[PDB]
RNA sequence: UCGCUACUACCGAUUGGAUGGUUUAGUGAGGCCCUCGGAUCGGCCCGCCGGGGUGCCCUGGCGGAGCGCUGA
RNA sequence: GACGACCCAUUCGAACGUCUGCCCUAUCAACUUUCGAUGGUAGUCGCCGUGCCUACCAUGGUGACCACGGGUGACGGGGAAUCAGGGUUCGAUUCCGGAGAGGGAGCCUGAGAAACGGCUACCACAUCCAAGGAAGGCAGCAGGCGCGCAAAUUACCCACUC
RNA sequence: GAAACUGCGAAUGGCUCAUUAAAUCAGUUAUGGUUCCUUUGGUCGCCUACUUGGAUAACUGUGGUAAUUC
């Protein structure tokens, strides 16, 4: 019906080409899955020579990546900030392959603060004391140092980083399509990039 | 017409090295798929009544080989066409006959009769080596095995003796220069000579010059070739003609000599 | 119209012919698969409740 | 040149007629996708009986309640 | 032994893409573009590559070496007739490739179809009816009407070839 | 052993030349840009298991429509 043909279109010298062969399966279309965020709706699609493909609507969740310390946890997919391929699919909340997204920030600071042995920014200390010391502080013989000290200096982390810990969000980079996938995934920004999309952020609203 | 595949091949569209007619009907058998190539088989049903003449029509081909006395590489067939092609084995117990499978240098399937001791085993040319799962290797060969666990020096172009009864190759040759080699496909084809020199292009299709023992230095492409034997030592048994791929002046000669058309 | 009464507890059925309006506006505006009391047919029903299964409108 | 017959082409009022294809705008069948919709049909919990077991349990049969929760 | 299933290889292919090759016409010389024309960047879609499609951005692309437009009683090729040499003319038609099943469009099933000896709708036709409804597509083999200068049996049979 | 469910084929063939001027097609090349029924060869162990759950056809019986492989 609607349909991805190439007998249509003209030739470079401005030419048309007369009407050939009628529209055939391998050249088709099938409407865009233009998926949100909300509760997982998915749907299975009967695709060319079998091999089902997925099809998610609504996701909410996504295994994102935090390839500096190489740990990767599932977390929970807030709101999208930046697109950069057009400005309208942001305000109707669209997700599609390198979006800019907001996440909960909630297992990387729990394996930082049991592998690195340190919280990261804070409002207060009270909240510390009570519960949540008990994993800081610890009570072993022997590996309480042990272990900890070929932790030490490999935890600078970069400024920019530990800001965002304190909002209980932080931007990542979506590295899938899931309209053909079924799933999103993605890696954390860092560097240079983390750099750059503040700046367009910035820009571009407000 | 097409959508899908075709299921027919008719008689003047089927290759010229089955030897067919013209005043039998429209259709040819066409081989069902398998391990050889269309343009590279010779179907059962030819064998056996297009060569040897035991059968007359294809319905007594359908009443031979379900009785199970047609062997085709040391196992049990079962239809009218199945596609062997060269250097496979045919092997009829009941008669205690074995054929082989192998080029004229006419260039066509002829019947080479051979021990039974010799069909226990046929030659495979080795064409890709693929590393599988968990630091496994793998072979593949022209008549589509998959022989696990090679000896880790044996490459393409290379062949390798197999076992019919328990696969898993004894022996190989090696690809080196001055062995001896058939031609399998091309305008050369069933001649017999030594390597005696290689030649490289990177891209594609590079030659291989070959030399027999009457003096005379032809080429043809690198895929074509098929090694036998070492050095003017096959290690399969020939038919005669032998790769020297006369001239018509000399055939002309020799049928006049003998003077042979009776016995 | 008629009606094809079934019993399923033998497997038997059989048929009766009526033109009555009165025992028929038990079964008018409503759908499939209602129950409504037979009691209404007769004085040979008098515990009877059945159930519509549907049927064939004229013209088949 | 003018007069006589066969014959062919051209111009032409009629803003000719007929048939076919393009083209703006409006209207738009049918299917597909998406978002809803819930006719309707089941399952599992509490009574009585049957079987097994410790008034109660499991399973089967039968009825009713909330039809609660749940699937199609 | 039989059947089924996951993956890899193989076979039969399928689908896109490279370079070169074309009949008549200028009383057709400029053509193509936000109704994407050419390119860049990102995304969607698709079996995959790709302006295929969308957003943003650039202003290109093609032509006297004939573009663009129009015409063709133009399906293409393997070939055929004539012929000293060079040519000219023909190729619907038994092999190979392609396109289409009254005209258009959409879609189901399947590994493979935008299928018509499958389906749904519109349009042009034509059939049955108790007028409420229902059913159809011979460019398959025969056969009929029509059209014309112009073209065969409503025959016999799966034995051969598949 | 009729019938009926299930698997498979019906996308092959046959026919026509209407459309179609870099299109079709031919020679030559490319999948390191992809899909592939089938055959062939490999792949085959991180109060229920002495075998689990509940419906449909043929069939039996009663029908509707002028008419249909309804």
């Amino acid at each position: 019906g609607i349909s991805r043909d190439n007998w249509h279109k003209r030739r470079k010298t401005g030419g048309k080409r007369k009407p050939y062969h009628k529209k055939r399966k391998y050249e088709l279309g099938r409407p865009a899955a233009n998926t949100k965020i909300g509760p997982r709706r998915i749907h299975t699609v009967g695709v060319r020579g079998g091999n089902k493909k997925y099809r998610a609507l609504r996701l909410d969740v996504g295994n994102f990546s935090w390839g500096s310390e190489c740990c990767t946890r599932k977390t929970r997919i807030i709101d999208v900030v930046y697109n950069a391929s057009n400005n309208e699919l942001v305000r109707t909340k669209t997700l599609v392959k390198n979006c800019i997204v907001l996440i909960d920030s909630t297992p990387y600071r729990q394996w930082y603060e049991s592998h690195y042995a340190l919280p990261l920014g804070r409002k207060k200390g009270a909240k510390l004391t009570p519960e949540e010391e008990e994993i800081l502080n610890k009570k072993r013989s022997k590996k309480i140092q042990k272990k900890y000290d070929e932790r030490k200096k490999n935890a600078k982390i970069s400024s920019l980083l530990e800001e965002q810990f304190q909002q209980g969000k932080l931007l990542a980079c979506i590295a899938s399509r899931p309209g053909q996938c079924g799933r999103a995934d993605g890696y954390v920004l860092e560097g240079k990039e983390l750099e750059f999309y503040l700046r367009k952020i910035k820009a571009r609203k407000g | 017409m097409a959508r899908g595949p075709k299921k027919h091949l008719k008689r003047v569209a089927a290759p010229k090295h089955w030897m067919l007619d013209k005043l039998t009907s429209v259709f040819a058998p066409r081989p069902s798929t398998g391990p050889h190539k269309l343009r590279e088989c010779l179907p059962l049903i030819i064998f056996l009544r297009n060569k040897l003449k035991y059968a007359l029509t294809g319905d007594e081909v359908k009443k031979i080989c379900m009785q199970r006395f047609i062997k085709i590489d040391g196992k049990v067939r079962a239809d009218i066409t199945y596609p062997a092609g060269f250097m496979d084995v045919i092997s009829i117990d009941k008669t205690g006959e074995n054929f082989r499978l192998i080029y004229d240098t006419k260039g066509r399937f002829a019947v080479h009769r051979i021990t039974p001791e010799e069909a226990k085993y046929k030659l495979c040319k080795v064409r890709k080596i693929f590393v599988g799962t968990k630091g496994i290797p793998h072979l593949v060969t022209h008549d589509a095995r998959t022989i696990r666990y090679p000896d880790p020096l044996i490459k393409m172009n290379d062949t390798i003796q197999i076992d019919l009864e328990t696969g898993k190759i004894t022996d190989f040759i090696k690809f080196d220069t001055g062995n001896l080699c058939m031609v399998t496909g091309g305008a050369n084809l069933g001649r017999i000579g030594v390597i005696t020199n290689r030649e490289r292009h990177p891209g594609s299709f590079d030659v291989v010059h070959v030399k027999d023992a009457n003096g005379n230095s032809f080429a043809t492409r690198l895929s074509n070739i098929f090694v036998i034997g070492k050095g003017n030592k096959p290690w399969i048994s020939l038919p005669r003609g032998k790769g020297i791929r006369l001239t018509i002046a000399e055939e002309r000669d020799k049928r006049l000599a003998a003077k042979q058309s009776s016995g | 119209m008629k009606l094809n009464i079934s019993f399923p507890a033998t497997g038997c059925q059989k048929l009766i012919e009526v033109d009555d309006e009165r025992k028929l506006r038990t079964f008018y505006e409503k759908r499939m698969a209602t129950e409504v009391a037979a009691d209404a047919l007769g004085e040979e029903w008098k515990g009877y409740v059945v159930r519509i299964s549907g049927g064939n409108d004229k013209q088949g």
